[PDB]
């Protein structure tokens, strides 16, 4: 009887969803992963001394959901809304992804964590910490800054914290 | 009547049926039958009929309880009946009671009768976005998404006697296509053909061919750029593919976050791809996905789908094949 947590990584194109997922599961930074590939990953990890199965789907594409994408978006236990601190458009679309999850889930609130990625790119950073932290506290969801480029930053914590959010509900 | 001409046929009237996607279209006699789908708010289980000869829409006559409202199901025509299998069932708006299906419903065309084939024995796993076709008095369903992962299995069921029939898993051989869903299937010559689809990390523009006799798959070595041949169509999902006169016609689908409206044609015998040039008087259909296609006489018919901005469509287009 092991618990399974279905997590979905959503965000604009290029924010680093594939980089983060591959970093989290395969412990390697893979630059320029195929932007259209949308597949799922599986591990058994122990969070807070409790074993858990992690079922993560790296989303891709903005058109209508494939049968796989849809059922993941409808049954997912939590979502990682990811934007790039170098792409102001991705930040303005956090609201779009936020509304999408609630509309699909038909809920007033759902387990979500705002993820600011590519923090390593400091010279080209466009969105500050207060900007992202305000966005997160606006949607009443946690905020984590991440970087999938070696050495990775908060990649494991981001996914683990999402599980923790799920465990501390209802 | 101009050859190789797109023609915008009368769309499905709003009072007949809702503009939809993820529906199924089946050709029978001189009419196209639309079943199931997604109108943008709920699932559907109505049955529409487009009379090709005079371009008239109507709700098809149905008696008996139809299948539960669903989409991403399959529909095939065997003899004088339409067979619905699989799909996605539940309540979309409230996001509840969602499940894939593995049931089998028959729609008798002459009487409009809905009968459920309550099949005994071991069933194929409930799935959506699977592939399906009818060949050798049997229903063939292949691949799809089951809830946890994509599939690459294949099953048959005899459609001759409802009471004396059961499902059988096909021991496939050859290069089985990578686990896929949301792909079209067409039978030409005595082979079943599958192009692209949503296959995760293995998403490609490979063309697979399944010869029923030896139950073996073969990825047709294409893009013989050595021969300078035209390239294969871009990898995509949610597209349609129909067979007519030793050729496969691929249209629509979402390809790398775009909705191309090019018409691709694959010569099965010569293993060559081409882009069909529509006549000057053609009414080019917009790029779409999750639409549906069928063939009547020497013309292809496209209905529904999702166009740009997640807009459901009720348009019906006809491409004159010859
Ligand atoms: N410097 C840097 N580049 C990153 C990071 N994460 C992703 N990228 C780059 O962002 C681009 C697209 O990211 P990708 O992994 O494809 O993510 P996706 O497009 O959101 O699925 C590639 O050029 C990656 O190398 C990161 O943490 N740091
Ligand atoms: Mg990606």
């Amino acid at each position: 009887n092991l618990p399974t947590y279905k997590l979905v990584v959503v965000g604009d194109g290029g924010v680093g969803k594939s980089a983060l997922t591959i970093q989290f599961f395969q412990k390697i930074f893979v630059p320029d992963y195929d932007p259209t590939i949308e597949d799922s990953y599986l591990k058994h990890t122990e969070i807070d001394n409790q074993w858990a199965i992690l079922d993560v789907l790296d989303t891709a594409g903005q058109e209508e959901f494939s049968a796989m994408r849809e059922q993941y978006m409808r049954t997912g236990d939590g979502f990682l809304i990811v934007y790039s601190v170098t792409d102001k458009a991705s930040f303005e679309h956090v609201d779009r992804f936020h509304q999408l999850i609630l509309r699909v889930k038909d809920r007033e609130s759902f387990p979500m964590i705002l993820v600011a990625n590519k923090v390593d790119l400091m010279h080209l950073r466009k969105i500050t910490r207060e900007q992202g932290k305000e966005m997160a506290t606006k949607h009443n969801i946690p905020y984590i800054e991440t970087s999938a480029k070696d050495p990775p930053l908060n990649v494991d914590k981001a996914f683990h914290d999402l599980v923790r959010v799920i465990r501390q509900q209802i | 009547g101009t050859v190789h001409r797109w023609r915008r046929l009368p769309p499905c009237d709003e009072f007949v049926g809702a503009r939809r996607s993820k529906h199924t279209v089946v050709a029978y006699k001189d009419a196209i039958y639309v079943f199931g789908g997604d109108n943008g708010k709920t699932m559907l289980n109505d049955l529409l009929r487009f009379d090709v000869k005079d371009c008239s829409w109507c709700r098809a006559f149905t008696t008996g309880t139809p299948p539960a409202p669903r989409y991403h199901h399959s529909a095939v025509v065997y003899g004088s009946s339409m067979f619905v299998f699989g799909g996605y069932t539940g309540d979309i708006y409230s996001n509840s009671n969602l499940k894939n299906k593995n049931d089998l419903f028959e729609y008798k065309f002459a009487t409009g009768q809905w009968t459920e084939w309550k099949i005994e024995g071991r069933l194929p796993v409930a799935r959506s976005a699977h592939g399906a076709t009818v060949y050798s008095d049997k229903l063939w369903i292949f691949a799809g998404y089951d809830g946890n992962a994509r599939l690459n299995d294949m099953w048959t069921i005899g459609l001759q006697d409802r009471e004396l029939t059961c499902w059988e898993e096909v021991a496939q051989s050859g290069e089985i296509p990578p686990s896929c869903c949301n792909f079209p299937v067409a039978v030409c010559r005595d082979k079943m053909f599958v192009f692209s689809g949503q296959s995760g990390a293995k998403i490609t523009n490979n063309l697979f061919q399944f010869e029923f006799k030896d139950k073996t798959w073969t990825r047709i070595p294409t893009e013989h750029l050595l021969r300078g041949s035209p390239p294969p169509p871009q990898r995509r999902y949610g597209h349609t593919m129909v067979a007519f006169d030793r050729h496969l016609y691929v249209f629509g689908g979402a390809a790398d976050n775009t909705l191309p409206n090019e018409l691709h044609c694959y010569d099965v015998d010569f293993q060559t791809w081409e882009v069909v040039q529509p006549s000057s008087d053609s009414e080019l259909p917009s790029g779409r996905l999750f639409h549906a296609a069928a063939v009547i006489s020497d013309a292809m018919y496209i209905f529904g789908g999702t166009v740009d901005n997640n807009i459901r469509s009720g348009e019906m287009y006809r491409f004159q094949f010859s």
